[PDB]
């Protein structure tokens, strides 16, 4: 019906900060800490208890 | 502050033979301290999962 050049060679922006803060994440790795886990045991206990009553 | 003889020494334990043995344990302290701080933390988070 009707022809042929429409469609145009537009270019979009640049905008690329996607990655903004992805790489910024603290390098610190899984260190479980021991006072954490004596102390979830205590709470852990605490909440069986409670189950019981 | 010397002449004192309250103590009284025990007995004269007869035991006899089998002597001490040689040096074969000495170098086992590799890993005593990081299993008892391991095995036991490996574990050891297995109480947040539970309150």
């Amino acid at each position: 019906m009707s022809k042929a050049a429409k469609a145009k060679k537009n270019v979009p922006v640049v905008s690329k900060l996607e990655a903004d803060a992805r790489k910024a994440a603290e390098g610190v790795n899984d260190n479980e800490s021991e006072e954490f886990k004596k102390a979830m045991r205590k709470e852990a206990r605490a909440l069986v208890e409670q189950f019981n009553e | 502050m010397a002449l004192l003889g309250k103590t009284l020494k025990g007995r004269s334990t007869r035991p006899g033979g089998i002597p001490q043995k040689r040096n074969i344990k000495w170098r086992q302290l590799a890993k005593n301290q990081e299993e008892f701080d391991q095995l036991k933390q490996l574990a050891k988070m297995k109480r947040e999962g539970l309150k």
